[PDB]
RNA sequence: AUCGAGAGGA
């Protein structure tokens, strides 16, 4: 199965044949009580004590759990859950490009950053989520440091020469109206 | 001369309940002569001190040569004799503390003179009569040379 | 032709990706 | 959009590495080595070109207002 | 008398936020409601609703 | 202030305590009045500071424990007093809103 | 815009990479909001700590 | 009480840096020249641009940060210019600016890359450095069929300190006690620390054993230029430049003297 | 009206904006940006003073 | 909004004095230099050039705030010279220096040309 | 006349909950657009810079302008009457670098001192003597922060690392560990200042500076305390990275043995629960007993692993050394990261069977072991498991509800409290009475 | 709870016993003895965390709850139902009836 | 931050200023590092030497969540080979004074997003301006030149400093003044 | 301009 997608573009095999092949089965919350679900393959292996040994149905991967916004972050994993919330919540505030033709678009208020930048650390999930193809941020040299206490309670310092050259620059468009 | 209290002291420990400081270690010595007992943090980083050296101590009110009050003020430029030239390690501090062994109805045998070096800490005990010099409030020069 | 698991962790993503090829975001829609 | 001129931390020119840096992952280079012959040898340059999306090239696919 | 909120302006901020409404989901329990129990991250909601994107506010 | 050294004899005679403490004791007044109303109010209200007062600073205290002189005993004196006049509540604090 | 190719949509001034999914009202983009209601057709069995009824059963 | 007799030596010179040791100096110039070399070197930069035509997909003010941030070769001509407060000139003079202009269509199917190379200068002194006699030319915009874009700039002296469109530096490198004898830092684990280059250590020592009587005394500078001024015009200029600014605050000081 | 307009109320010779850190300044300042201070007003007596 | 012009950093305001010369009352001896349009380059040499001498009892300087641009230079010294006279020395000593070190690397510039 | 340099300003952060969320300002102007201000007064505002706003009040006549000045400028509030302690403090990295500085070992050459001292805007102007001459001079931090301390005031405090034997053994009066902190005659004599001797509670240092000097003695120590440790942070530095993170491999195989151990006799009792072996201490259904016996084999499992973690680190160590401060943190976050994330819960029980028997359907049904039920064993720097990871959601959302439901209820008592006591006064008999005049006491307090 | 009751049962301590219902100790024991008790469940409730309160803030509110005689709520049912004039009583809740 | 790490830029400093390694590289953010011990956003601190290895080997780091083959021990020693300290700490350089600081800094590339939250957006004063029909007090919000409300809140706040005179100001003479 | 709704900030 594999195999015959990694040529999906030459041999029309699709996600519905996977489906079709009775390989991939949707399953609601409702089934979900019934079934027995593998976090992962390795779940299925022997063990010095079996947990389980009457599995119905595997994950195919966890981190499907994550929606759009939380599937930007990297190491969600290690952080707290609040931290988390609070990046689905600003992830939705960045600037970046946010449409390919916001030149034809009169919207009462745009931004669009100068230098999107893709991130240089990234889950897999932001492939599909196009994250690569309209980045909202710029990889930035962070240090982690006290300096001279303009950063103290939750604020930061920036290089006034890197800002000179365009980083984190925007345009701010405004439409008006009449008739 | 202004000399509160001088001995010669060996290093009998150092940093016995480990080390609590990288440049300060906690020196336990005892007197030959006056039988006194010392502790003393010193900046092992500039002066190096090894378990079983002996050196000499002198607590003086003043590093003058001649009887002279200090005003406590850092004059690099003052040119007039000064012990200080005859040691190795010098340290300025005052007096905190003098406990001692007295009753109700009777003088103390023994005295513990505390000294604090901007927070390096020195505790000088023995007989009474080696620390009548000491009062609290005090300013004094600690002089300190190995002996070979 | 079992997947041994130095090759699946390829081998899921490649699924992913044919589920969103096919379904993308908005399906639901 | 388009190729910083500048690397933003250090002011090393950037902006004349990019359609030679393309041309270089063709013919098989990897990035690394690809940056390594651009001589891209602090991070912080280096984070401009693997990171960097030529958006431009997808506002070059509408077509002007004027002719 | 009818229901409000059930059609809102398409948020154009960024790409995300356009995606991320395209699949919100409303609860209409009513914003002002003290119940905790209707807001508590459900045990069902395993691989069917986000666990981390929610307003941090009322909602 | 007066560098007292704790190793020698006081000049304080402990009557001198006694007595000071006695006078300081009236000058902390917290119900104006000579009548027995105001005069037992005074009493209660300031009884707990008055134990304290008289505790702290007793004659053998004195000799054996703070070994203050007479000098330093005249100026402890008065700054419990201007201590005690300044924490005393102003007319028009609306104590209300500030305990809500 | 259905079944076009990028190029087309680039053509028409779309953006290939809009998701669609939404409406245009007198130029408004508008979303609609999914709304979460009670399954029909089936038997729930409910109980409350301060009312008439010991069980209430609801379809 | 006086002055110190310091010494240089220079370990490899190119044309895009120069790497020397300052030796027998104090840390405070040391650090200042290393300042100057990033603030007060000036050189010239596009600072005005007027657009007659942009046709691009860019805004206006997006191309004239592009433009300003092309390095145009400085060496012999900023000595000579005036900075505009300076000059006599209503605006701008062939003595306090160099002109440009640049004025691109394109005709063809092909997409047309405007470049480094398109900005014709009125002054051959001062050219875009990619534009010098390989490294490509810098990209501006591209162009599509039938986009324009027709612009004029005049370049101005300035310094770093103004903006760093002015600073001639692509990173300065700057190091001293490489083997940590004076223990200026501290590291809690020095066995992990990766040796200087400059480390005259073996490779089982960590770390120097500490010197209670040094100080610093040894620089070792990497001085990378972005093309404006030669790597050892940069460091030159900068010691002209300190020396100047301390012999203008002497005047300054002299006068102040005299009138108190 | 009471809650809404009597007990409180808009006032003028206001102003807001984002606070930032600042460690030179004594506890006792505050920092103003210029064009909040040039549309703020205070009303002072002329006198030969 | 509030943006000040970047030349502001450098350029004297008309009437601005570049420098200015107050007692210290406090102590004898003592001086501050108030300078304008100044930085942590000429504060941070000067303070250590007037180190080395032995008739300065103190120096220090201070930015007192990074968004103005102005620089205190405080010096002390033994009462048989002067504090002004310390700061014209030690600025005389710096230029020597730095002329020193401008000849110093025209010359190994050549060296290193021409082996 | 614009507004202009030292003119008094009313600053006010809602929701204004007190008199210090109401506080006076002089006007400094400054470039850029925001308000600025200094960190101790973020802690009377709760206010931090991650966005929020605050409201500038300009008094319009020299009336209103005498009053803020003599009732409400900040210097006057640094003691609240709510609990008779300072409401403001040193803070975050003043605090993180006091504690550094007046280390026992710290050390200043001649010229760092001597910028040092350009900071110090109450310097008498001498230089003291250094605590050491001979070798080098050089001074050391207690002995700078002693030039910081106003007047002739006297102090006892304990660093929070103070041994509980230390009082009561030998070296009472000369600390091995330097954890005694006396101030004597306005100099520090020994002692690692931290949140203990710097911070808001009663009888620190700026507790005790306020009560013998003035406000005004009091605000010129602040200032002086944060331009002084900031200006030698610019040497000494501060960070935090990974490598304050990860302990050493005897610590991680002492914590996975305690864990193992844990998890063991949770099986053990669930054998004797099955079996019906358990019995019920009294008072408890058999299910509390369990559930109780669970909770309290877990509970003991999280604090010694923690306990393992914390005795792991060096001082070199930046959370250690944000901890011991009081500037930020705790030994539970520092466990967390390092050693063990621990149980979930929700309304103060381990997470329910949303599913039926089931907490979701990877596990089997009637599985009240730890995974089962939501502990964490994982810690942050490890990463949790997916189920760990969803758990731990579940647990984080309970406290935003919280945040944002228990808000309205709190609010309205405030407002009930007020309404029920807005007039009462104190009199110029010194009677405390309403506006009906009626006596509430006959002296305030009593 | 039932104070009243468990008081005079044979061997209950009858000085010490005592409810946290302020309404009981209010019917049983009178004015004074609530004043006392509701001082004691708020001071209970402020310090349960460690947190302190300066008593002469309880002590008002207590005093403020007790000085009619009877349990006054800090409520409309309370607050509303003292002689302050009608501007003061509109200003807090039940705005219109009270006009 | 992706991390729910949010804040203002307290101030700007020009490249000769911020801290620098030994190599010129200085950062273009500084955050403080008490932003992170009770956040417990571990997530960051992996992003940036993910990143670190990411920008030296020219690769995009995978931080997908659950994946068993990542781990901080695996990134330290892949920094290693490049010549860092296997932590991601640096030696920094004060850029005022030039020396060595003490501590070494934790640096390196992390992503960072701009907000749509900006200070020009937000900034308002008013003096004297228009007035609301009904009430005359004064209008509300920016858009309008508006006056802050002064609530009950602030009026409970002002009697419990006594401070009846500007009481009387702000609830009478500075909104409302009629006879 | 008002009223209503929705989305956000602390
Ligand atoms: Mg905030
Ligand atoms: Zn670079
Ligand atoms: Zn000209």
């Amino acid at each position: 199965h594999i195999d015959q997608l990694k040529e999906r573009e030459y041999n029309n095999y699709s996600w519905q044949d996977l489906v079709a092949s009775g390989v991939v089965e949707y399953i609601d919350t409702l089934e979900e009580e019934t079934v027995m679900l593998a976090m992962t393959p390795d779940d299925l292996q022997e063990k010095e004590v079996a947990y389980c040994s009457t599995y119905t149905h595997c994950e195919i991967h966890p981190s499907m759990i994550l929606g759009v916004c939380a599937s930007i972050i990297p190491f969600p994993d290690h952080n707290q859950s609040p931290r988390n919330t609070y990046q689905s919540a600003m992830g939705k505030q960045a600037m970046g490009v946010y449409i390919t033709n916001f030149h034809v678009r009169m919207d009462t208020l745009a931004h669009v950053l100068y230098y999107p930048q893709k991130p240089l650390v990234t889950t897999r999930s932001m492939e599909y989520l196009r994250f690569r193809e309209l980045p909202a941020g710029i990889n930035s040299i962070v240090a982690i440091a006290s300096y001279t206490g303009y950063n103290q309670e939750d604020s930061v310092i920036m290089n006034r020469s890197a800002v000179d050259r365009g980083f984190f620059r925007s345009v701010f468009y405004r439409s008006y109206k009449e008739q | 001369a202004g000399i509160l209290f001088e001995d010669i002291f060996d290093v009998k420990d150092i940093d016995p309940e480990g080390k609590k400081f990288d440049r300060v270690s906690r020196l336990h010595c005892e007197s030959e002569s006056f039988k006194m007992d010392l502790i003393l943090d010193v900046n092992i980083q500039i002066y190096p001190v090894d378990l079983g050296d002996k050196f000499r101590l002198v607590i003086a009110s003043t590093l003058y040569e001649d009887g002279t009050l200090d005003d406590g003020e850092y004059n690099p430029t003052d040119d007039r004799p000064s012990r200080a030239d005859q040691f190795e390690y010098v340290m300025y501090g005052k007096v905190y503390r003098i406990e001692g062994d007295e009753t109700s109805t009777e003088a103390a045998t023994r005295l513990s003179a505390y000294v604090s070096y901007g927070g390096l800490l020195m505790r000088l005990q023995g007989d009474a009569n080696n620390l009548h010099g000491f009062e609290v409030d005090s300013r004094v020069y600690l002089l300190m040379k190995k002996l070979a | 032709d079992e997947i041994t698991p130095d090759l699946w962790q390829e081998a899921c993503w490649i699924v992913i990706s044919s589920y969103f090829d096919e379904k993308g975001l908005v399906r639901q829609q | 959009m388009i190729i910083p001129v500048r690397c933003f931390t250090c002011g090393k020119i950037v902006g004349n590495k990019w359609e030679a840096y393309l041309g270089l992952l063709q013919a098989e280079y990897t990035e690394g080595d690809a940056l390594d012959a651009l001589g891209l040898k602090r991070y912080c340059c280096r984070r401009m070109l693997l990171a960097h999306v030529d958006l431009i090239e997808k506002l070059l696919n509408y077509a002007p207002l004027e002719k | 008398q009818a229901r409000a909120g059930v059609s809102q302006v398409l948020n154009r901020l960024t790409f995300a936020s356009t995606l991320s409404h395209l699949r919100r989901l409303n609860s209409p329990i009513g914003r002002d409601g003290k119940l905790a129990k209707p807001r508590q991250l459900h045990n069902t909601l395993w691989g069917m609703v986000c666990p981390a994107e929610t307003p941090e506010g009322h909602a | 202030i007066f560098h007292i050294n704790p190793r020698l004899p006081s000049d304080l005679h402990p009557i001198k305590v006694v007595e000071g403490v006695k006078e300081l004791s009236k000058k902390l007044v917290i119900v104006n009045g000579d009548d027995p109303l105001s005069r037992q109010a005074q009493e209660n209200a300031t009884l707990l500071f008055n134990i304290h007062l008289r505790s702290t600073l007793c004659s053998r205290r004195m000799a054996e424990e703070f070994r203050l002189s007479g000098e330093a005993f005249d100026w402890l004196l008065g700054e419990i007093e201007s201590k005690f006049n300044q924490a005393i509540a102003h007319p028009g604090e609306m104590v209300g809103a500030l305990a809500a | 815009l259905n079944g076009l190719t990028d190029r087309d949509l680039c053509e028409l001034n779309e953006c290939p990479l809009d998701p669609g999914g939404y409406f245009i009202i007198n130029g408004s983009e508008k979303v609609l909001i999914a709304q979460e209601k009670m399954a029909t057709n089936t038997v729930y069995v409910f109980a409350k700590k301060d009312s008439k009824y010991a069980y209430t059963g609801e379809c | 009480p006086y002055a110190n007799q310091p010494t240089v030596r220079i370990t490899e010179l190119t044309d895009e840096n120069v790497k020397f040791i300052i030796e027998n100096t104090d840390l405070a110039v040391a650090n200042s020249i290393r300042r100057v070399f990033i603030a007060e070197v000036p050189i010239i930069a596009i600072d005005w641009v007027q657009i007659d035509a942009n046709s691009s997909v860019l805004h206006d003010e997006f191309i004239a940060h592009r433009l300003g941030l092309i390095p145009l070769t400085s060496d012999d001509i900023v000595d000579k210019l005036q900075y505009s407060r300076d000059c006599t000139c209503e605006e701008f003079c062939p003595e306090c600016s160099v002109e440009f202009t640049l004025d691109v269509r394109c005709n063809e199917d092909q997409t047309r890359h405007v470049t480094s190379r398109d900005l014709i200068s009125n002054s051959p002194r001062v050219i875009p450095v990619t534009s010098r006699n390989e490294q490509d030319d810098i990209l501006i915009v591209k162009l599509r069929k039938g986009q324009e874009l027709r612009l004029r700039a005049y370049a101005k002296k300035g310094f770093g300190k103004e903006h760093a469109k002015w600073n001639p530096t692509a990173g300065v490198a700057f190091e001293y006690d490489p083997d940590n004898a004076l223990r200026h830092t501290v590291y809690p684990k020095p066995e992990e620390w990766p040796k200087s280059e400059y480390s005259e250590l073996d490779e089982d020592e960590s770390q120097a054993p500490y010197d209670p009587n040094g100080k610093p005394e040894r620089f070792y500078y990497n001085v990378e230029s972005c093309g404006s001024l030669r790597p050892e015009t940069i460091v030159l200029s900068a010691l002209s430049g300190l020396k100047k600014k301390l012999s203008d605050l002497q005047t300054q000081l002299s006068h102040e003297i005299q009138s108190d | 009206r009471v809650r809404g307009n009597l007990m409180g109320k808009r006032v003028d010779f206001s102003a807001r904006t984002v606070i930032t850190p600042d460690p030179n300044l004594s506890i006792d300042q505050v920092g103003v940006p210029r064009s909040i201070a040039a549309n703020m007003t205070f009303a002072e007596i002329v006198t030969p003073f | 909004m509030n943006a000040p012009p970047a030349f502001e950093s450098f350029l004297l305001f008309e009437g601005e004095k570049k420098i200015t010369i107050n007692k210290d009352t406090k102590v004898p001896n003592a001086c501050l230099f108030t300078i304008n349009k100044e930085d942590h380059t000429l504060g941070n040499i000067i303070k250590s050039q007037l180190l080395k001498d032995p008739q300065v009892l103190f120096a220090g300087y201070k930015v007192p705030h990074p968004l103005e641009h102005k620089i205190i230079i405080r010096v002390q010294t033994t009462p048989d010279y002067s504090p002004q006279e310390a700061f014209t020395n030690a600025i005389t000593d710096l230029i020597s220096e730095l002329s020193l070190l401008e000849e110093r690397f025209r010359v190994a510039i050549k060296d290193k040309q021409e082996g | 006349r614009h507004m202009c340099d030292g003119d008094i300003v009313i600053f006010n952060r809602q929701p204004t909950l007190h008199k210090m969320s109401m506080m006076g300002h002089r006007v400094r102007i400054l470039p850029w657009s925001t308000f600025r201000l200094n960190l101790s007064v973020t802690t009377p505002y709760n206010a931090d810079f991650d966005g929020d706003e605050m409201n500038l009040h300009l008094p319009q006549s020299l009336e209103t302008r005498a009053e803020i000045q003599e009732l409400a400028m900040v210097p006057r509030m640094i003691v609240t009457p709510q609990s008779n302690r300072p409401v403001m403090g040193i803070v975050q990295d003043t605090l993180t670098a006091v504690r550094k500085f007046t280390k026992r070992d710290v050390f200043l050459e001649r010229g760092e001192v001597m910028n040092l001292l350009m900071f110090l805007s109450t310097w008498d102007g001498k230089v003291p003597q250094p605590a050491i001459l001979k070798p080098r001079p050089l001074w050391t931090g207690k002995q700078i922060f002693s030039l910081i301390i106003p007047g002739h005031i006297n102090c006892i405090r304990t660093h929070s690392t103070h041994p509980d034997d230390e009082d009561s053994g030998p070296y009472k009066h000369i600390s091995p560990g330097d954890t005694k902190v006396v101030v004597e005659n306005g100099e520090l004599i020994m002692g690692i200042l931290c949140k203990k001797s710097l911070g808001t509670s009663a009888g620190s240092l700026v507790h005790i500076s306020y009560l013998e000097m003035g406000h005004d003695i009091t605000r010129l120590f602040y200032s002086n305390i944060q331009t002084v440790i900031n200006n030698w942070l610019l040497i000494e530095g501060h960070t935090i990275g990974i490598g304050d993170s990860i302990a050493d491999s005897k610590t991680y195989q002492d914590i996975q043995n305690t864990i193992k151990k844990a998890k063991q006799d949770v099986i053990e009792v669930i054998e004797k629960a099955h079996n019906n072996e358990l019995e019920p201490t009294p008072g408890n259904t058999l299910r509390q007993t369990f559930e109780n016996q669970v909770n309290r084999i877990l509970n003991d499992a999280r604090d010694k692993t923690g306990s393992s973690a914390q005795k792991s680190l060096s001082e070199y160590n930046n959370f250690k050394s944000m901890v011991v401060s009081g500037a930020k943190g705790s030994k539970i976050n520092i466990s967390q990261v390092i050693a063990v994330v621990g149980q979930q819960n929700v309304e103060g029980k381990r997470i329910p069977f949303g599913f039926k028997h089931r907490t979701l359907p990877h596990f089997i049904k009637d599985d009240y072991g730890p995974e089962s039920r939501g502990f964490v064993e994982n810690s942050y720097l490890a990463g949790l498991t997916p189920t760990e990871f969803f758990f731990h959601a579940m647990g984080g959302r309970e406290g935003l509800i919280d945040t944002a439901v228990k808000t309205a209820e709190t609010g309205y008592i405030q407002r009930r409290l007020i309404k029920s006591m807005e007039s009462v006064m104190v009199k110029y008999d010194a009677t405390v009475r309403n506006s009906i005049n009626q006596v509430v006491q006959l002296r305030y307090g009593e | 709870v039932s104070l009243m009751r468990v008081l005079s049962e044979k061997d209950v301590d009858p000085v010490r016993t005592t409810s946290n219902d302020i309404v009981e100790i209010f019917t049983v024991l009178g004015i004074e003895a609530v004043r006392k008790a509701l001082e004691r469940e708020l001071y209970h409730v402020i310090s349960f965390d460690g947190s302190y309160v300066n008593y002469r803030h309880l002590a008002l509110l207590c005093d403020t709850m007790t000085c009619r005689g009877h349990l006054m709520a800090i409520t409309r049912h309370g607050v509303n139902r003292q002689d302050t004039g009608p501007l003061m009583k509109c200003s807090f809740e039940e705005t219109v009836d009270v006009l | 931050s992706r991390h729910g790490q949010k804040g203002t830029c307290g101030i700007q400093y020009r490249q000769e200023d911020m801290p620098f390694t030994c190599e010129g590289i200085t950062p273009d953010i500084i955050i403080n590092p008490h932003a992170i011990p009770s956040r417990m956003t571990i997530g960051h601190l992996i992003e940036c030497l993910q990143g670190k290895v990411s920008a030296n080997k020219g690769e995009i780091g995978d931080a997908t969540p659950f994946n068993d083959a990542v781990n901080v021990q695996k990134i330290s020693n892949l920094l290693s080979d490049y010549g860092y300290h296997l932590r991601g700490n640096e030696v920094l350089y004060n850029g005022f004074t030039g020396r060595k600081i003490t501590s070494q800094i934790f640096i390196g590339p992390t992503y960072y997003q701009r907000l749509k939250h900006m200070v020009d957006d937000k900034i308002h004063s008013r003096a004297r301006g228009p007035i609301q029909i009904l009430n005359r007090q004064p209008m509300e919000g920016r858009s309008r030149d508006g006056g802050l409300r002064f609530g009950e809140m602030e009026r409970d706040c002002q009697i419990a400093h006594g401070a009846a005179q500007f009481l009387r100001e702000r609830l009478f003479e500075a909104s409302d003044p009629y006879q």
